[PDB]
């Protein structure tokens, strides 16, 4: 489970600023904002944020969206 | 010293096999190997491969 | 004196081809009694209707080319000792093949009876026949166990277990006081005549029934 | 002086035993070199490291 | 006092946390690498044939 | 003993330092523990009324880097020694001859990949055999004395103290001969009375709280920190002049 | 497939006082080399089994100190009794004593021989008696129960803190030392598919043969009850 983040690397074009992405997207996923997608498998909220990534449904621009509508609907 | 030792000898070809010369399908020879009466030498034998 | 009964999940995988049971968990140094006990049970020993002999009309010698197939006189031999067709009511019987045109052999067009079940048309006996009609060709079969290679003349290996690879792996267990335990997990492959947990129930009943003998007195409560 | 001491004790002059398995029970290869040797333990140990 | 619970709590722990090992002499960038812990009886780690 | 051996261990053994050497020795009277008499000899004997040579054996002893000396006695009851030879064994010093190491069961195999890159194989029976098993013993040293307070008084019946602790002293001080040690337990206890200083009266009500002893001293007893546990051997401690009354000394 | 050929157990030998020939004549194609290794993993792995845990002895300390009149230290008898070979039928836990002093070695009968204690070998070696005075009283705890558990776990889980003078001994039960097992042809005019086995096991005078192989084969016939009966979770 999350061994490797390569799709991300292949999607996104660096992986240094994937590590900020990914951290940004863990703490809203353990704080709170939206409902974890993938089940509780053996994994917890960073490893669930890391395979939402692997996945394909968030990157830069998708965090940056939603945290211009989470500062626009306070 | 290991690894390399041991798919050294599984795959080391030698004459003289136990059931010489069978045709048979991929995973079968794992079927064939376990119980009894075949070698892991096997040399000169057409099988199937994918 | 005491032991343990595990209560987790059992099957879960896909039940056409693939078979991954899970065991946990169990006693210190059983998983490989359990994996050493079902495939020696389940593998040499386990009783099948698949083809024993196959008589093609024409050369009665080595490697029979030239006799009605073009790419290979070998391979449909394989396509038959991989067909498992179950027999139910008697013990041998021998079918026909009938097949006209260019193309594929259908499984479907091998002429049937009350006992025969065929387990899928899919099953391409030969491929090529550059020819407008081909040459019929007896398959006897058998219920035979004890699958060796064959050394009878009048040819092909009788398959004893409808299975096609057995393997165990062993893994170590959570539970609270005791750590190295055996997690067994059998990775074991069935071609798909015959669903692969009730073939475990069959190696269950080999190995249930052949220690009566010695359980009799005192009673196994 | 050695194999003559082998084969006084009902032992092979090869020195080499076969050998089946713990885990499988299966018998093994071409037989293999056992005997008994002196061997030591050493002061460093993982009570102390820990 | 090594009740159950706490076993449990900590069978959830290591079972998901990256773990780094590393050597007292490093000489090379290779020396750092993380993996992943499971309980093991004793008292002595295992280090990863194919590492 | 080595099986393998060379032939030069039983010099290396007999002057190793640690045996029971022979000096006129005979028929040997009495064998004990750290305890043996050997019959006078009529051929070779002194002129000096017969003495008798007694050797004391150090037994269960502490040496360096945490070790047992053992001496296991040899010889029996009504058999004659010459001169030259060994009388009891010491630690790994059995029958005479220099044996450090045993002899086990060796199958040179590559099995199941626990024996990768030149590794080492135990199964079962050498643990509950209990061999290549030895003992560590831990010297715990404290010091109470000639501080620049005053004398000092063993333990005093410390403050602090456990409930095992309470089960393990008997009277007063040293905990009995025999007890167990888990953890921190109060194993060496001190106290440090002094003389002309401030007797600190904000931790007078904890002396009315907690503590059979007064709360004044302000004592640290040498409890065992964690990594250390088994059963304690002797009692040792000193011997001067003017012995006092010393409980456990 | 009709599998109506079962072994029975037969002529059960016993060559000088401990291994026991037990043979099996009725065999399969291939389920020699099973029930074999089956058997001996089984029986060398779990079983039950009961041997000395704690001796209490009176007049000393603890365990690395020595005794007077003995030419063996208590660490040593220790040992050697974690090697004592014993049998019991009533109970789980039973104390025994043991008293003699004189000159001269000590047997394995010296002990008071009760209706539950069958001791089996005359010729145990513990520590002598020198001259004249040992006060040996020593209180052998034997205890029924099952494999190798080591003292740390005997600590665990059990709150007493036992007094000066109870020295645990790790539980070396060892029923079984060795087991040698082959394949041989079996009776002629048959369908020329059987073989036979023996199986001789170490089995020093504590538990029956008979009793072992039933144990076995009733440990592996209730270890594989997660089988046909199965039930949905």
């Amino acid at each position: 489970a999350r061994v490797t983040v390569q799709d991300a690397v292949e999607k996104i074009g660096n992986r240094f600023d994937l590590v900020l992405v990914a951290a940004r997207r863990a703490r809203q996923m353990q704080v709170g904002g939206k409902d974890p997608l993938v089940p509780e498998e053996n994994d917890k909220t960073t490893v669930i944020a890391l395979r939402e990534i692997e996945e394909g449904l968030i990157n830069n621009q998708i965090l940056d969206v939603r945290e211009r509508q989470e500062q626009q609907e306070q | 010293q290991d690894v390399v030792l041991g798919l050294y000898y599984m795959t080391r070809d030698c004459v003289n096999a136990k059931g010489e010369g069978m045709v048979l399908t991929g995973p079968k020879e794992a079927e064939r190997l376990y119980r009894s009466g075949l070698a892991s030498l096997h040399a000169r034998v057409k099988v199937r491969i994918t | 004196t005491e032991f343990l009964k595990p209560r987790l999940v059992d099957i879960e995988q896909v039940s056409s081809t693939h078979a991954k049971v899970t065991l946990e968990p169990l006693e210190r140094g059983f998983g490989h009694t359990l994996g050493n006990a079902l495939r020696r049970i389940l593998l040499s020993s386990m009783p099948g209707c698949a083809v024993t002999e196959v008589e093609i009309d024409g050369v009665l010698h080595e490697y029979s080319t030239k006799e009605g197939v073009q790419e290979d006189i070998l391979e449909i031999l394989l396509n038959l000792k991989g067909l498992a067709v179950r027999v139910q009511g008697k013990d041998e019987v021998i079918l026909t093949l009938n097949k006209s045109g260019i193309g594929p052999v259908t499984a479907a067009d091998i002429t049937h009876d009350g006992d025969v079940e065929i387990v899928k048309p899919q099953h391409v006996i030969c491929h090529l026949t550059d020819e407008n009609a081909s040459i019929s060709m007896r398959i006897k079969v058998q219920r035979g166990r004890g699958y060796v290679p064959a050394s009878t003349r009048i040819l092909v290996d009788a398959c004893y277990s409808p299975v096609e690879r057995i393997a165990y792996n062993v893994e170590a267990a959570r539970v609270e006081q005791r750590t190295d335990l055996d997690k067994l997990v059998i990775e074991m492959e069935t071609n798909g005549t015959i669903d692969p947990e009730e073939a475990i129930r069959r190696a269950a009943t080999i190995l249930a029934e052949q220690l009566e003998a010695f359980v009799d007195l005192r009673d196994v409560r | 002086e050695i194999k003559e001491l082998l084969k006084l004790g009902d032992l092979p002059t090869s020195g080499q035993i076969r050998l089946y398995d713990g885990r499988t029970g299966e018998q093994f290869e071409r037989p293999v070199t056992v005997g008994y040797m002196y061997m030591l333990k050493l002061n460093h140990l993982v009570d102390d490291k820990m | 006092r090594e009740e159950a619970v706490v076993w449990d709590i900590l069978d959830e722990v290591i079972r998901e946390h990256p773990v780094l090992l590393n050597r007292a002499p490093t000489l090379h960038r290779l020396g750092i690498q993380a993996f992943e812990p499971v309980l093991i009886e004793g008292k002595a780690i295992q280090l990863h044939p194919l590492v | 003993k080595p099986l393998v051996g060379t032939g030069m261990e039983r010099a290396v053994a007999v002057d190793s330092g640690v045996t029971a050497v022979a000096k006129r020795g005979g028929v040997v009277q009495y064998v004990d523990a750290s305890r043996i008499v050997i019959k006078v000899n009529e051929d070779e004997m002194y002129p000096g009324e017969a003495g008798i040579d007694i050797y004391n054996l150090t037994k269960y002893t502490r040496s360096n880097q945490n070790t047992c000396i053992n001496q296991m006695p040899c010889v029996s009851l009504g058999e004659p020694v010459e001169r030259g030879d060994v009388l009891a064994d010491g630690p790994s010093t059995d029958l005479g001859e220099l044996a450090l190491g045993q002899n086990m069961r060796v199958a040179f195999m590559p099995w199941n990949g626990y024996n990768f890159e030149d590794s080492i194989l135990v199964s079962e029976r050498v643990v509950q055999e209990d061999r290549f098993t030895t003992i560590h013993i831990q010297e715990l040293a404290c010091v109470s004395r000639d501080t620049k307070l005053g004398p000092e008084e063993i333990t005093a019946d410390i403050p602090n103290v456990g409930e095992a602790a309470l089960s393990k002293l008997d009277e007063s001080g040293i905990v009995y001969i025999g007890a167990e040690v888990t953890g921190g337990d109060i194993l060496v206890g001190k106290v440090t009375p002094k003389g002309e200083t401030q007797l600190t009266p904000e931790e007078k009500l904890l002396r009315a709280i907690f503590g059979e002893k007064a709360s004044d001293v302000k004592d640290s007893s040498l409890r065992v920190p964690n990594g250390v546990s088994g059963t304690v051997i002797d009692v040792q401690v000193f011997t001067r002049d003017g012995v006092e009354k010393d409980k456990r000394a």
